[PDB]
Order: structure tokens, then C-alpha cells, then sequence
């Protein structure tokens, strides 16, 4: 025959090896795809579409749990105090689970790109105000105040005039690892900050409801990345 | 720079483990030397999950068998796999005349010989498997059934006339290759109660994610 | 602002707000090279395809949401649901408007969007060990639709907070009334049943609560307007 | 004329002993029949010195397993080597779901098998495996810890429900390959007293090399 | 199949022998080497520096 | 013999001795296509980038050697010092120049190299057995620098008959007073912490001993004046 020298990993099994192997059904033409409206082709396209961010994760009694898309503003807070806080932590606990960046964040290790919340405010068309809205880089302490908040990167939104804004965060890499307990997790650090303050005061007329909610949606831009294959859940098939 | 691990395919690759058959001597599980496996790519618990991003999916699965005894040891035992196609009976008996009925793929092995492995095809008549259905097939129990999901079982058992003279464990691996996917879908965020239906839990319904005490406290 | 019309149904809308092509896909017919080539598959154009209306639901503060399937819908309403019944097999896209009509008084957002194969899950006893099966009822309410008891999981253990990745369109009182959304035919199959199966399923919830001060209406008409495309049906019985 | 051996590539290769696992019967020693290697490449004890003569370097590494019983017998006898990335769960017990987590590459071999042999890739998130770091990760006990250098960890145990029947003993080699280096530097004259940083006794401080009586006798 | 006969040294483990071997993790994309100064080669760069030759070589 | 000069400060130098470009590269920036394109890293020009002139170090018969850390010296230091602490990320190229002022009738040999991660390693309790970590005065010194205690392994267990393999310079009395070297930025990433991760260490020890007859200056002072090259910074607090 051939002159042959087997080599080490000769008969063994790699549960990640891309092989080819014996077809059980040769002759079988399988049922032709036809099209199918909405195919996915890679992951980081979903990453790109906003989800509700349950920045509000506070409530848990069942029936409130409607409460968490959503936080409020209202007339009762007076000149400069602070709405509302988070981190920019897509895969760590916390608001970010509730968007599908963030359960996809889950199945994998490493990551870096962009990201983008925008803010919705649902309240009566008759009120307006505005609010200031700034992010505070990785390491950067929570602003004091809104003043020293105000010299920082920030936007002043007057939902008086666009309903709508959208903030853009720079950037976030959960590249920095960390082996705490003796469970090592490749961990954020990076947790930037995005602070809300009320700029004025809520402003409305007779006949207007004195609160309103917003709601925040955040996604990834398209410079987003994702490394290393990592199968975690909580939820899994029941005997 | 580079995006190719966040592919459907890079997602979905490795040979998970998804079946388990027992076939010991003196016991209460599997008596006849024999186990039927109708194919469950849930097996794999982190699976259901991940394949329910998506509504319909399309792909091929490559099967890889691995067998011993308990403690993982080698033995002189010879064995068949058999493959009954669905739609093609599955043998009630450690005699049953399937297992000699040419239409259902048999590959023999012995433990020695390295594991055993096989490709199979989308089956599946339809033009995707289609993890969920609102209907019914021409308040019902027959709810979310689309039952042309069907792969196919997987009968085992010891080669020869006479039951094996020692107790086997078999363990069926399943890499799942050319992936396709439609219409992706809310990540399930409450816990999995039934292999069927997405029902949960209407008592123990939990926030998608960890709480905290105010929104203004980090 | 301008009226359309598609033939006795005559609609006053706004002129062209944002449309959401459920997609990037127009719900077109089905070439002749298919599984029934025989049996040509009738297309109706004349009074099947145009304006149904259904039944305005009134939003209030403690509305959870609703929901109703597809194509069951309509295969109760007139002449659609005529052939929808007494024929074999069915492909139809569609073009839902939904219109909200509340003075700049009023504050509320709701989420509208369409989910393929929308499969509904009770509460199983609530301990969590009865297997019970939604009812037909709930399965397939009509024309009335039907009001979701865990809005958050959607009735079926999956977050609210991602059913954006659906096509959907958002009604914020304070910015817009009417939304708009086109649906291609979307089935692992080319044609299919009816009565049988719900391709899919329209989903209207209150993402910000409706609020108001006292002595304003209290309760939000919303108004489904809906219209077949390329709609085509195969055997008649 | 030809200075081919005098490449790094050439320096670093060889496969090096730098793992060895006992998995006894009887024993105080890893008593669950399954352990925990966290890729350590300072296991070659010559190692240490020859990379740490560069700051900065990248590689690849060919691992080839060796099992056998203590007397370097082998026996019918199935094993799971699972490498676990950095950032996944090590498995906490013989049961540890995490020996089926699909995201944890696992071989499987039979001790008659010739030697396992994979390549693992240049793990680390930063640009190079850098050996030393002056300073501390965002008086210390975190000074010179660049733990991004981490490779991952090498689980391995006997396959089956139950302890393997024989005493087990696993050596693992590392080729190193495809190596690249920057920046190199004094080489270490003084012990080593630890893994972690570059300490030496302030006692014990010996002159690089032999030492003579006068500057003017050979 | 294709005839073939297997000659001696099949199955051994050469400490020495640089073949390929299975990639554990086919998908995974390394982080990008970038420029970094001063990158060695060939290890009589090295010998071609200057050091500090100890011929005073006896306190100790 | 001429003076140069960057903004406000101006130093009395000679012509243009031997330069030691650390490497054979440059301190060059860092183009747009990297890894924060988006957060635009502010390089600084005026007051930033200029002469600073740390506080002369006394040369003695006994002395046994020093070391700097970088960028620790100068986030400290004015201005350039504001912008390292008060920024996340920082990348810089380093020109050092290093002089001794003394008469003929002085004797001396000191090398002068720059060295990339520099860890110390303090003593380990003497016997061996204890793993104490080098304190925050010895890892960091400032501007003031720290003294070796055991050059000869240069506090780190490492032969100095081998630092020549660093980008060195000599300064022998008889011959020269300054050398300078030019120090490209050296990392396993484009940028890093400026107050956590010191890329390289200053160092300066005598190899052949000071000496003199009494009566001539006891001490030689040794004056280090550096300047920061292509200095970039990013994401301000």
C-alpha cells in the first residue's frame, strides 16, 4: 500500500473538531429552503436594535414588574436634583439584563464597541423642562452635583422641544480580568456612568397631569464585538 | 476586527451532549439490553434557550457516539446503532424485526473502536423546523405542536442472540452544522416548566434581571 | 391630512406618517412553479381586499394590553372571512393601522408591535406543576381580541422589554396618534391552513401608563383599521 | 555558515514537560478522581528563566497528553480532558455541570489511544503576554499582576459515573510555537523565591558567575 | 478505500516532532498583534551587545 | 555650546552629543483607525509638552545608584501632571537628558539606561521565606527618585553587567557630562493608565565610583531635565 505513521491525537474525540462524517442517508434530498422573510446571519445585527433598558430596576412585586421599563419625572423634584443613575455594563447585573444586548453579552466572555441609549419621554404634550444628561468615563467619580456634572460630557434635553435623544457612550471594554473568590470572571472596570439631573423643574399647565415616565433603549453600534464562546444560563430545560 | 464568532453557525457549533442510555445488567432501567432515543436536541439543557431566539431554523447534526461501562471502561463488546428514520417503527423488543429492516441506517462498532459518527440530514418535510406554531394540526392539547419537527430515533443495543455480560453507558453527542435562522424572538427570561408548551410559572414571575434598592444608588 | 379608499371603504387618515415594512419584505403573490400549480390559486381583489375596521378597545390607566391573532381575526369578519373558511389552503400579507384619538391632555405610550407564530402559555396552575393548555378563547380570540395578564413575560415567559427586535412602531400620545406596519406572509410554508394556524399575532400594550386630570375622558379610543395584501386562497368546499 | 538554531522559534520549541496529575485510588491526593491545571508553562522549570529574558512575547502551544498507572501501564481505561477558557467555570466537583458545558472544549481518549494533541491560540485580550508589569490593575499585593496572561485550565478526570478502577497518573507537554518577543533584558543571575514576582534573598545575593583569587591568576 | 500500510513510528510521540495538531478553538479570533519596539529575532542579535565584562571577578 | 528652548523653558546645553533613540523608533501618535476613534484623544502642543527640570541628585562616593518611574515622575509635576490623573487613558514618547557639572579633577563612570516594566523585587525578609510586596515610595518614587540597595542584581534579582542590553548611554567624567535619550512609547496596548502602569524606569548608577583629592567639590550634581514627546490623552474627569 501507502507508506503511513499515525500521529498523536489519532482516534480521539474534539468536541469543537469540524470533521466531516459518514452521511446516515445517502440517497435523501431533503425538503428545498424556500425564502423566509427576517434571516439572521450573524448575532452582532440583533446587538444593533434597541431594547427597553429596565434602567428602573427596582421594583420585584409581580405586578409591578411593568414599573421597571419605565422611571418618572415630575414637579415635586425641584432645580438640579439627580433623576436618575447606571452604568455603562452591558453583561453585568443590573438594568442591561433586560436588553437583548445584554443576554447576548451572556453566552460570550469578551467585548468592545459603542453604545447608544435613547431616551423617550411619554408624558403629557403640554409639559416641558429640561434635563441634563451626562456621562462620566470609566473611573471618573459620580458627579457631585449638577454643576460639576455640567462641565463634564453632558446634553441638556428640553423634551419641550424633541421628545426624543439619544446619547452615545464612546466606549466600553470588558477586557480586564479578574479571579475574585476562585471563580475567575473576565470582568468590566470600564463601568462608565450616565447621570440625570433635572436641569429646571417639570413645568406644566392646569389640566395636565403632574408626572410622566421615560423610557430608555439602548443598543450597540456597528463597531460592536464579541469573543469568546461562553454557554451560562440560568433558565434551562427541566427534567 | 473580525465578527466571525458572533455567526449563527460559530453560535451554534461544538458536539454537546444531549443523550444518556443506560443498559446495565440487574435493573429497572432499560431490562431488555436495548434503549430507544427519539432524537431531543434539548438534551443539551443551555440548548432550548438558544435555538428559542429564533423562530424557524434549519441545519444538519453530526452525531457522535461514545460508549463504556460506568467507569468509563473499555470492554470487548460489540454494538449497533440504529437509526429509524420517522415515520419508520421503532423496535418494541430486543427481537424485533426492525432491527434487520435495511430502511433503517445500522452502523456497527465495537467499544474498542474509536467513537462512532454520523451526519444527518434536515428531515423535516416542511421547509424549516419551526421551534414554535400557533395552531393546531387539522382549549386543546394538541396546542404548539408542529410535529414535522421530527428527527428520528436512535435505537441501541448489544450485538448477538444473548444479553452482554457487562453493564453499558452510551453517550450521544451533537454538533449541529449549516445553520440558518429566521425571525428572531424575545430571550426567554422565565424559567422552563414543560419540554412542550412555554408555559411558566404565574406565581413565581421574576424580573428579567437583578434588582436594586433606588434608581439614584449603584 | 387626506382620505383613502379601497372600494365601499373610505378612511380619513394623516397624510404619510413613518411606515414599518415588517422585514424589508412587501407582501407579494406566489409564482407559478409552486406545490398546487394545478389547482390555480383564485386571488381576490373586489371586496375582500379592503378596510375592515374592528371594534375600538378603550385604553385606561389599568389596561395591561391586548393582542389578537392571525389570520383568525378576520376569518369571523365578512366576506374574507367567507373565503378564509370554505377554502383549503391560504398566503395573505397585510397593512395594519392603529389610531389612538386623545386631547394634548392625555400621556401614554404604547408599543405596537406583529410576532410571528405568537404561541401562548398560561400559568400552569401557578405553583407550577399543572400542565393546563390555553383555551381556544385565548388561542384565538377574534375579532375583540384579547387582554394579556403578565404583560412583562407577554402570557408567554419572554421579556416585553425585547419585543422590539419584532417589527414594531411606537404611539406616544404627546408626538404621534396613528401607527403603521406591513406584513409579508410569514410561514415555513408556502401556502397553509386558515382556521388552523395563526401565522401571527398583533401586539398593543401600554409601555407608559395612560394618565390625565381629572375631567378629561378618561378612556382612549384605539381603532384597528386593517387591509389583505396579495391575499390568495386554494380549494374551495 | 548557517544560524537557523539561533531563532527564537527555534529556542522555544520542543515539547517541554510542564503538567503532571495523579488521580490515586486510595489517597489524600485529588480524592474525587478528577482535577484542575491551570496552564502553567513555568511547569518546564528552565522555562521561567529562558522567557523571562524578553518583556513582551506571543505564541501558540501544542499540548500533547500522556496517561498511564504509576508503573507507566496502560489499561482499559476512557478520560475527559476539558479545557476550560478563561472567564468559564472550572467544575467544582465530579459532577460539576460544567464537564457539559458545549463552550468547554472536552477530548476524549481511551489510555490505549496514542497520545491527545491539540494547538491552543494566543489567548490573552492584550496585544502580547507581557512577563513583567510595574504597576497594579485598576505597598500592594496586586503589584505585577498582568493577569491578562491568563491561558485557561486543563479539568481532567476519569469518564463514567463512577472512580475509575485503576490509579491514574497524566503528564502533559507543551511545543511552543509561532513565537514572536520584544524588548529583552537582563538575565535572572539571582533564584527564584516565587512564582508571582521577582523577589530574591537579600541575604543569599550570590556574583553571576564563578569567582577566582587574583585578576592576574588563571 | 485507499490502500495503505502503516510503517514503524506510527503512534509515537516525538517530543521534537513539529506537526500540526487540532485547534481547540476553531472559531476564535486572537486579539491582533500591533507594533511593538525593539522586537527580537535571532538570539545572536543579542550576542552582538555590549556587556559588562566582570574580570574583576573576585569579591564575593 | 547653544541654548534650546519649548514655550517658557530654556536650557543652557552642548551642541549636539551622541543621542540614543531607544529602539530605533521614534515617539510617534497613534492614527484614527484604533480602539476609542470615537473619544477623540486630545493631544497636547502648548504648555504640556516642554522642559521639566527635576531636583538635582547629588552624586557621592557611597552612592549606590537611582531610578524614576514613568509616567509616576511627572503626574505629579505641573500641568502635564494635571493631565494624567485627570484623564483614562494616556500614550507618550519621552526625550531625557541627564548632566553632571564637575572639574576635570573628578572621576566617575555612570551608565544611564531606560528599562520597560521595571518591577522591583525588594529583599523577601532576608532568609527568603517571607513574600513581602515592594511598598507605593519604592514602586512609584515621584520625582525624587528612589535609591538601589543592591545594584548590582538592580534590586530585581538581574545581573546590571547586562542593563547595556537597554537603551543605554555613558557618561564617563574624562570624556562627557550629558547624555540623552529619546524613549518611544512601550506597551502591549496603544494606550493605558497613567497612575496605575509605569511603562519603563529611569536608570542611573555608578560603575566606576566618584572620586577626588580633598578639597574639590565632595558632590556632583546630576540634573535631569525631560520633556514629553507626542503625548496623547483620553476620556477627561
Amino acid at each position: 500500500g501507502f507508506p503511513t505513521e499515525l500521529k498523536p491525537g489519532t482516534n480521539q474525540f474534539l468536541t469543537t473538531d469540524d470533521g466531516v462524517s459518514a452521511p446516515i442517508l445517502p440517497n435523501f434530498h431533503p425538503t428545498p429552503c424556500i425564502h423566509i422573510p427576517g434571516e439572521v446571519r450573524n448575532l452582532l445585527e440583533l446587538c444593533q436594535v434597541e431594547t427597553i433598558l429596565e434602567v428602573n430596576n427596582v421594583p420585584t412585586n409581580a405586578t409591578s414588574l411593568m414599573e421597571r421599563l419605565r422611571f418618572p419625572v415630575s414637579a415635586q423634584a425641584g432645580k438640579g436634583e439627580l433623576c436618575a443613575v447606571f452604568r455603562a455594563d452591558p453583561g453585568r447585573n443590573g438594568p442591561w439584563q433586560s436588553t437583548l444586548l445584554g443576554q447576548l453579552c451572556g453566552y460570550y466572555t469578551q467585548w468592545s464597541g459603542s453604545l447608544e441609549v435613547t431616551f423617550m419621554f411619554t408624558g403629557s404634550f403640554m409639559a416641558t423642562g429640561k434635563m441634563l444628561i451626562a456621562y462620566t468615563p470609566p473611573g471618573g467619580p459620580l458627579p457631585k452635583d449638577r454643576a460639576t456634572a455640567m462641565l463634564g460630557t453632558h446634553v441638556i434635553w428640553d423634551f419641550g422641544l424633541q421628545s426624543s435623544v439619544t446619547l452615545v457612550i464612546p466606549w466600553i471594554s470588558n477586557t480586564h480580568y479578574r479571579a475574585h473568590a476562585r471563580d475567575g470572571v473576565f470582568d468590566y472596570y470600564t463601568t462608565g456612568l450616565v447621570s440625570i439631573w433635572y436641569q429646571t423643574n417639570y413645568v406644566v399647565p392646569i389640566g395636565a397631569p403632574n408626572t410622566a415616565y421615560i423610557i430608555a433603549l439602548a443598543a450597540a453600534q456597528k463597531n460592536f464585538t464579541m469573543k469568546l464562546c461562553k454557554d451560562a444560563s440560568d433558565i434551562l430545560q427541566t427534567g | 476586527h473580525s465578527t466571525a464568532e458572533t455567526t449563527l453557525d460559530s453560535f451554534f457549533s461544538r458536539a454537546g451532549l444531549v443523550g444518556e442510555i443506560d443498559l446495565p445488567l440487574k435493573g429497572t432501567t432499560n431490562p431488555n439490553g436495548y434503549a430507544n432515543w427519539d432524537i431531543d436536541i434539548t438534551g443539551y439543557a443551555q440548548m432550548r434557550r438558544k435555538v428559542e431566539l429564533f423562530t424557524y431554523m434549519r441545519f444538519d447534526a453530526e452525531f457522535t457516539f461514545v460508549a463504556c461501562t460506568p467507569t468509563g471502561e473499555v470492554v470487548p463488546q460489540l454494538l449497533q446503532y440504529m437509526f429509524v428514520p420517522p415515520g419508520a417503527p421503532k423496535p418494541d423488543s430486543r427481537e424485533s424485526l426492525a432491527w434487520q429492516t435495511a430502511t433503517n441506517p445500522s452502523v456497527f462498532v465495537k467499544l474498542s473502536d474509536p467513537p462512532a459518527q454520523v451526519s444527518v440530514p434536515f428531515m423535516s418535510p416542511a421547509s424549516a423546523y419551526q421551534w414554535f406554531y400557533d395552531g393546531y394540526p387539522t382549549k386543546d392539547l394538541e396546542y404548539g405542536a408542529m410535529p414535522n419537527n421530527m428527527m428520528g430515533t436512535f435505537s441501541v443495543r448489544t450485538v448477538g442472540t444473548s444479553k452482554s455480560k457487562y453493564p453499558l453507558v452510551v453517550r450521544i453527542y451533537m454538533r449541529m452544522k449549516h445553520v440558518r435562522a429566521w425571525i428572531p424572538r424575545p430571550m426567554r427570561n422565565q424559567n422552563y416548566l414543560f419540554k412542550a408548551n412555554p408555559n411558566y410559572a404565574g406565581n413565581s414571575i421574576k424580573p428579567t434581571g437583578a434588582s436594586r434598592t433606588a434608581i439614584t444608588t449603584l | 391630512v387626506a382620505q383613502l379608499t379601497i372600494g365601499n371603504s373610505t378612511i380619513t387618515t394623516q397624510e404619510a406618517a413613518n411606515i414599518i415594512v415588517g422585514y424589508g419584505e412587501w407582501p407579494s403573490y406566489c409564482s407559478d412553479s409552486d406545490a398546487t400549480a394545478v389547482d390555480k390559486p383564485t386571488r381576490p381583489d373586489v371586496s375582500v381586499n379592503r378596510f375592515y375596521t374592528l371594534d375600538t378597545k378603550l385604553w385606561e390607566k389599568s389596561s395591561k394590553g391586548w393582542y389578537w391573532k392571525f389570520p383568525d381575526v378576520l376569518t369571523e369578519t365578512g366576506v374574507f372571512g367567507q373565503n378564509a373558511q370554505f377554502h383549503y389552503l391560504y398566503r395573505s400579507g397585510f397593512c395594519i393601522h392603529v389610531q389612538c384619538n386623545a386631547s394634548k391632555f392625555h400621556q401614554g405610550a404604547l408599543l405596537v408591535a406583529v410576532l410571528p407564530e405568537y404561541v401562548i402559555g398560561t400559568v400552569a396552575g401557578g405553583t407550577g406543576t399543572e400542565d393546563t393548555h390555553p383555551p381556544y378563547k385565548q388561542t384565538q380570540p377574534g375579532a375583540d381580541g384579547f387582554e394579556l395578564q403578565h404583560p412583562y413575560v407577554l402570557d408567554a415567559g419572554i421579556p416585553i422589554s425585547q419585543l422590539t427586535v419584532c417589527p414594531h412602531q411606537w404611539i406616544n400620545l404627546r408626538t404621534n396618534n396613528c401607527a403603521t406596519i406591513i406584513v409579508p406572509y410569514i410561514n415555513a410554508l408556502p401556502f397553509d391552513s386558515a382556521l388552523n394556524h395563526c401565522n401571527f399575532g398583533l401586539l398593543v400594550v401600554p409601555i407608559s401608563p395612560l394618565d390625565y386630570d381629572q375631567g378629561a375622558t378618561p378612556v382612549i379610543p384605539i381603532t384597528i383599521t386593517l387591509a389583505p395584501m396579495c391575499s390568495e386562497f386554494a380549494g374551495l368546499r
